[PDB]
């Protein structure tokens, strides 16, 4: 008795196991070869119009691709939230969150461990991981200059995963200097990346000041010095009043000429009150008509037109002033300064520069690169590392990687595998030996051995150094603080989390249910 | 036919008909297999299933309602159970698995029934007997819990709270869900223990963070952000004050416009700039309206426009903009402030109290999310869950919603019953006592509601992997051995059959209703006898 | 107790001999008719 | 570019490979569940003429079954040869072969050792493997009650996966007595196969002589006492004379009577050349005519007509004579002598039963059954235990059973693990774990862990002792000499290196060519 409906598939046997496990294997294979600093980038080729999109991110790749498994959407899922909240290690929760899956594959299989019990492992496992990077942490909150070292060597660490690998020394430094310009602020909506195709990769800069798109309207000058900032929101260009219903009752054309010169006399009016600040430049995000631009010229008053509502946000905090609207108490508002102001021309588009600002609590970032596909993925790159730093402010515990992170929770996680005698065990030891493949793809997208390469770190770390790691310009251990790589406590505490609970999203599953397409 | 079209109903060709056995057999084996897809997902070792919407969008859920909801059938006779699981679903919030199996027992040991020659009335005042005197017995040997005090009567929710977030994901965290799930009920109750509101506690999921992450805040969540974000993100209170001072207004910041559609007429220049005049001052009169009363945080319903964000942002004014009217109905309930509708009604006792108002990030771009936090006991709690994917959260807000629906059932008065498979089995071996001298003709009747009701501990033994028959040989005879009536199947095996010890409590309103709506369909559908159903 | 000596995978086998014994019991219910002196005649 | 053309599926190194292995993994999966004395019978349909076949036996379970997958193509061959050569074992390769490229697999992807290096660890794998199965062998033959006892040890060994598990104590005596009768002469056309409907599966009865389906003439009697027994090749049809182009010419139609009169006579005159031997009986191949059919009456002689090819020899070698046809002198061809040639019936038919003859060296293993399904399993069943019998006579060494010649393999083989230095002896101890994943399958059909047999089994016999093995009945270990479990020697040589060539044809692929079909 078929109960469903006409094409409607359901999976209820040991397929369906097999169909959602081979989804994660496929998932996850997919972004083996993008993981690790010598891992290959990946290019995508869109249906609609034909726009590539280059893009290293598991995050970007995944959503992109089209993929019908329900298995899928929680790799998918997973990573959507892991780039959202950190920014940084999505490739790592695909990546261990399938292996986990497959190192459960052969318990259900070879040695038919029930589901529950491989979940209950884990659960005992993951704590125990936790655990060990409570310990295993280091608090640099003590000293500014140490904390200031720890943001480069995480830079180094973040942006040599992408094409930047080379000129992360000079973007480390690029990096850091961003996120102590923002002082705590890790709202990353405050960094305006202008992009610019040509010219040398390492051609990028950090101006003190905020960058604009767009120029002067017609004939306010480019060079000045000692200019007031003013800033307003509302229309202060042919004013629509409050209500709607507004009309003129006109009985002779004469009288409407009136009028119309009272439109121009109110605005005449209100330009007159911006002149008791006494400024020299004036902003305003709505895109400012010909009749006031005019009456700037005999005040001496630059204008400016047509910013974003999202940059008269960083224009507020570069500049150190504050919003100005209804002028009529020029006393209770406030006003902000600068020393110079510069019109420049990168490539074909000018830009307006500011420098020598007395706020310092936001930036922009100029990139320079050759395509426009290398350049968004220093976009990319870059969100990346600043997205991670910027979480560091806030959670200033460390973690060493270089596969130190990984071994050391195996090492507790091995630990308390025997003081939980039965059949638990064995999903403990899948946990465990789950880990120990994160530095093995590591060594194999550089071309080094799989094998006596893990068991080198594994006998190193027992011995008692818990600094030993992997580093693979020369393919042999070296210390990690000599180096100089690590992580923030928060991403290495979301992937084991991340890719913890994924692994319990499809072991709970036995039977796939699909209705029709809509 | 004798030639002619011999046709009594419109498209007579389309629809069929199905009677005799054939209809019966059509039946059953319908009902067997919906309970396969539930049977594999009973108890607490059971597994989670993906229903893939036609949108795209899926669900990873093991409770029976959510499945059949969301599942695209054509026999009518699984339609039925899709609307039993959502009856238990709606009311109780508790079994929906349980009625989805046991209404299938009835029907498949009403299968050999059938073979016999029993008509199906007969069938159906059996169990309408075996049902009322079960429940009549389950009623006398329950006891009564309202005789404790208020420190063990939390214990009881507790043992409650356990085992409906068993059995579900948010099964780690579980011990700390049942503290939050407890404490939910201990802010918003009546002191009289009686007639709790459900309403007042609404689900709200956050994609993002993990399961640790989650916490309790007796607050409103909205999901903007402050009007002109200049200001500081977290205001804080005066230094002697009694709150905040939260203000609410479902008028826009604009001059006072008719409703009606008006026309302004302007027939002077002077008549212009006093337009001008009344523009200025309605928007100066406002803000001193406001000032005066002593508001801190202003709550817009109909927004306003870019000239307020100024007036606001130099008199230390936070505000906000398109907030909802369902919102506001909540953000009055938990401050216990009063909604004034216009400047003019404008008074001090109106505005509400909360301790503190502040944002955070969540992460990179996600949302700048309001939260609220109160200073002491309110009438609102508003859960705060977190999760790592948007299944994981939106499963346990399902989960979450029945656990507080559970603890809704223990509010009321002498409802409590140990589950586990012990409530299964003593009302079974009752029913089997009783056919032996009430044998008539429905003697076979009592022994399949009485075989029907063991299936739920045997599916119990499936999932956990013993073996069923020495489970109720066992359980049986420990039941016939001694009275006392608390052991059941314990399957994450702590060692003990015995319950009240393991700490497993079921509403005893929610046991009873399992029978009557597993009893109550089976009725029906054994009325059956013409099946009809047209082509789509 | 649980979780232990093993775990029962590969319910097909479950479900196939509960479709042959239906099947099979389904064909017996159109030849229980014909049993015994009241039963009936067939015509194919 | 496009050289292959149109409708060509073409892979590459990774689409080429892990088509294959999960191939070796779908043709694996299916005889998973055949494998051991708990097997469940896998049902094929047909799907032209509604045709059904309950069969056990792996090679025709992939005979019926189409395969377009190349790879599974060779585990189909691999099997239709096990089964020409020996007729028992053909399962065990197909699972020994699909989880030597499991393992294979594992070490490609995990260990990262090339394809070549996994062949020299099996070549050497194998030679210490076949070492100790050579070892491990004992000799038979001396005692005749010992070579009695183990022909019947080896018939339970066969039985027990077949239908005739529970009856194998039964059909074991005549499965043994019917090889014995053959006196050395290993041939199995000498064997018939009666199909009769009705009876249960223990009602199969030996036979004292032999018996075949055929019938007496119109006009002879029921019972001879001491009849002779002849069996002509010969026509005694309308024999014609062989010069074919012979005519006759007929000038009157007088002497054409009298020309037919003489082809009465020629045939009469041959008649009664078959009467100077004195015979009771006469067996012809192909059809007798009337008249010679009369002419037995009176003389009284039996007449069988239409006797197969294979019932000449089968007839020929229980009687003990010759074929004869020129029947001119009756010095030489002395014939043998029957006692009983009195028919019985069995079901519907009537069979022509003999007893008391000169030899029994052709048989006949008269069945029972319900179903033709069982039958056709029951004639599969006994084809496969009298083949390992009949080739047992020849090939004397055996080996014990019970999965016991799997592990004590498996012992030399890790004990040449240690000493061989390179990546090649992870292949080796690969080696090893698939001659272990025998005896974990033959727990999981019986349903009881096999983990801990498994366990219990490998530390047992590191211990010392070689005797041990799995008791599927009590779920334990216990001595194999006991229960009386032993296998040919032949067999598990014929597997292992079967397996052995199975991993390495598919282990050297690298790209799949798939031409258009017809
Ligand atoms: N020069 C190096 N030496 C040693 N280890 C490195 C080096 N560069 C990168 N790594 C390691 O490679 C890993 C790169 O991870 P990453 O690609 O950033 O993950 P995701 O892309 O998922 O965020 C880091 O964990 C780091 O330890
Ligand atoms: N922790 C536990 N220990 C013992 N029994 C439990 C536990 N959790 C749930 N059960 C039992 O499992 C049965 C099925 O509950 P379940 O199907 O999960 O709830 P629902 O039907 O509301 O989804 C109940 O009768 C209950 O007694
Ligand atoms: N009675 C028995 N007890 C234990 N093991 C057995 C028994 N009979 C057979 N086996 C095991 O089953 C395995 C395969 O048996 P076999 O007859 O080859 O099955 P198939 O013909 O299906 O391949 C052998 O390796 C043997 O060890
Ligand atoms: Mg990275
Ligand atoms: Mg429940
Ligand atoms: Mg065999």
């Amino acid at each position: 008795v078929q109960i469903f409906g006409d094409q409607v598939t359901e999976e209820r046997a040991e397929n369906a196991r097999l169909s959602a496990f081979v989804g994660a294997i496929a998932v996850g294979d997919l972004v083996k070869s993008t993981l690790g600093p010598k891992g290959m980038d990946k290019l995508l080729q869109s249906a609609s119009s034909n726009t590539c999109m280059v893009t290293n991110d598991g995050a970007t790749i995944l959503k992109s691709i089209p993929l019908d498994n329900p298995a899928a959407k929680v790799l998918v899922n997973i990573s959507k939230v892991q780039d959202d909240e950190v920014g940084d290690g999505t490739t790592s929760v695909t990546v261990l969150s399938a292996e986990l899956l497959r190192e459960a594959e052969k318990l259900i299989d070879q040695s038919k461990i029930h589901p529950q019990t491989i979940i209950e492992g884990y659960r005992l496992a993951s704590a125990a991981a936790l655990d060990a990077l409570t310990k295993a942490a280091v608090d640099n909150s003590h000293d500014k200059t140490m904390f200031r070292e720890d943001l480069i060597h995480i830079a180094k660490t973040t942006l040599s995963s992408k094409i930047l690998s080379q000129d992360k020394d000079h973007f480390a430094e690029l990096a850091t200097n961003a996120i102590l310009r923002l002082k705590g602020s890790t709202n990353l909506e405050h960094i305006q990346i202008i992009k610019i195709l040509g010219g040398k990769l390492s051609d990028s800069f950090l101006d003190e000041g905020f960058i604009l798109a767009k120029k002067f309207g017609n004939n306010q000058p480019k060079r000045i010095e000692n200019a007031k900032i003013l800033i307003a929101n509302t229309t202060l260009d042919t004013d629509k009043v409050k209500i709607f219903g507004t009309k003129f009752k006109v009985d002779s054309t004469a009288k409407l000429a009136q009028l119309e010169k009272a439109e121009r006399e109110k605005m005449k009016n209100k330009i007159a009150k911006i002149s008791k600040f006494g400024i020299n430049t004036f902003i305003n995000r709505q895109l400012i008509y010909d009749y006031p631009e005019q009456l700037f010229t005999d005040l001496g008053i630059n204008s400016i037109e047509h910013a974003d509502f999202e940059g008269v946000e960083r224009l507020a905090l570069v500049t150190g002033g504050e919003v100005v609207s209804t002028f009529d108490e020029p006393s209770k508002c406030k006003l902000g300064e600068c020393d110079v102001i510069e019109e420049i021309m990168l490539g074909e588009q000018p830009f307006l520069k500011f420098s020598g600002c007395k706020a310092g609590e936001a930036c922009t970032i100029v990139l320079r690169g050759a395509t426009d596909q290398t350049l968004d993925e220093a976009e990319r790159s870059l969100h990346d590392a600043l997205s991670v730093l910027s979480q560091t402010t806030k959670e200033t515990r460390t973690v060493l990687g270089g596969g130190c992170a990984e071994m050391v929770m195996s090492k507790a996680v091995d630990t308390e595998a025997q003081n939980i005698d039965g059949k638990k065990s064995l999903a403990v030891e899948a946990f465990a030996r789950a880990l120990r493949q994160l530095p093995t793809i590591l060594a194999d997208n550089a071309g080094f051995d799989s094998s006596e390469l893990v068991s080198k770190l594994r006998s190193s770390i027992y011995n008692g150094i818990s600094t030993s790691g992997l580093d693979l310009n020369n393919g042999t251990i070296a210390d990690m603080r000599q180096l100089g790589i690590v992580e923030s406590y928060k991403l290495k505490r979301a992937v084991v989390s991340s890719a913890s609970e994924a692994a319990e999203v499809l072991l709970r599953v036995d039977n796939i249910i699909r209705a029709r397409p809509r | 036919e004798m030639g002619r079209p011999f046709i009594i109903v419109k498209d007579q060709g389309n629809k069929k008909r199905q009677h005799g056995l054939e209809a019966k057999k059509s039946h059953i084996l319908a009902a067997r297999s919906v309970a396969s897809i539930i049977k594999t997902s009973l108890g607490p070792r059971g597994l989670d299933k993906i229903l893939i919407s036609p949108d795209g969008e899926i669900t990873i859920t093991n409770d029976g309602a959510t499945i059949l909801s969301q599942m695209e059938l054509d026999n009518e006779i699984a339609k039925l159970l899709v609307q039993l699981s959502k009856s238990q679903d709606d009311e109780i919030g508790d079994g929906t698995t349980g009625v989805v199996v046991l209404a299938s027992a009835l029907l498949d040991q009403a299968l050999e029934l059938i073979q016999k020659g029993i008509h199906p009335i007969k069938i159906a005042n059996g169990f309408d007997e075996a049902a009322k005197l079960a429940i009549s017995k389950l009623e006398e040997t329950c006891d009564d819990i309202s005789a404790s005090n208020d420190e063990l009567f939390r214990d009881f929710l507790l043992r409650a709270a356990k085992t409906s977030l068993g059995s579900k994901i948010v099964s780690k965290d579980h011990d700390r869900f049942a503290e939050m799930a407890v404490e939910a009920v201990i802010n918003v109750m009546d002191k009289d223990r009686k007639d709790v509101d459900f309403d007042l506690i609404k689900m709200q999921g956050r994609v993002g963070g993990s399961i640790s992450d989650s916490k309790l805040i007796n607050g409103v969540i909205l999901d903007k952000d402050f009007s002109h974000p200049q200001m500081p993100k977290c205001v804080l209170p005066k230094e002697g004050s009694d709150g905040v001072k939260l203000a609410i207004l479902t008028c826009p910041f604009e001059p006072p416009k008719p409703k009606t559609k008006h026309k302004l007429d302007i027939s002077s220049v002077e008549e212009y700039q006093k337009l001008q005049t009344y523009e200025q001052d309605k928007f100066k009169e406002m803000i001193d309206d406001v000032k005066k009363a002593g508001a801190d945080v202003v709550i817009c319903q109909w927004g306003f426009d870019d000239e307020a964000n100024h007036l606001l942002l130099q008199n230390d004014l936070p505000a906000v903009r398109w907030v909802g009217g369902q919102e506001l109905e909540h953000i009055a309930i938990s401050t216990n402030g009063r909604i004034v509708p216009r400047f003019q009604d404008l008074s001090k006792d109106k505005l509400g109290t909360c301790s503190r108002i502040y944002e955070q990030e969540f992460g990179t771009t996600k949302d700048r999310m309001l939260i609220i936090e109160q200073s002491k006991e309110t009438k609102t709690v508003t859960c705060f869950v977190r999760g790592s994917n948007k299944m994981i959260v939106d499963e346990a807000e399902r989960a979450l919603h029945d656990s507080l629906c559970v603890v809704r059932n223990l509010v009321k008065d002498s409802r409590v019953v140990y589950g586990g498979g012990a409530a299964e089995v003593t009302m079974s071996l009752a029913v089997s006592e009783e056919a032996d001298k009430q044998r008539g003709i429905d003697q076979y009747a009592f022994r399949g509601f009485a075989q029907a009701l063991d299936t739920i501990p045997m599916t119990l033994a499936e999932n956990s992997g013993l073996d069923p028959i020495g489970t109720l040989s066992t359980l049986k005879s420990k039941q016939l051995k001694e009275k006392i009536s608390n052991i059941g199947v314990d399957c994450l095996g702590y060692g003990s059959n015995d319950m009240k010890e393991l700490f497993v409590v079921d509403p005893f309103i929610g046991k009873k209703q399992q029978i009557l709506l597993a009893t109550q369909l089976c009725r029906m559908i054994l009325k059956i006898d013409n099946v009809i159903i047209s082509g789509k | 107790v649980p979780s232990n000596a093993t775990f029962k995978n590969k319910e097909k086998p479950q479900e196939v001999r509960k479709a042959n014994i239906i099947a099979a019991r389904s064909v017996a219910d159109a030849i229980r008719t014909s049993l015994g002196p009241k039963g009936m005649d067939k015509m194919i």
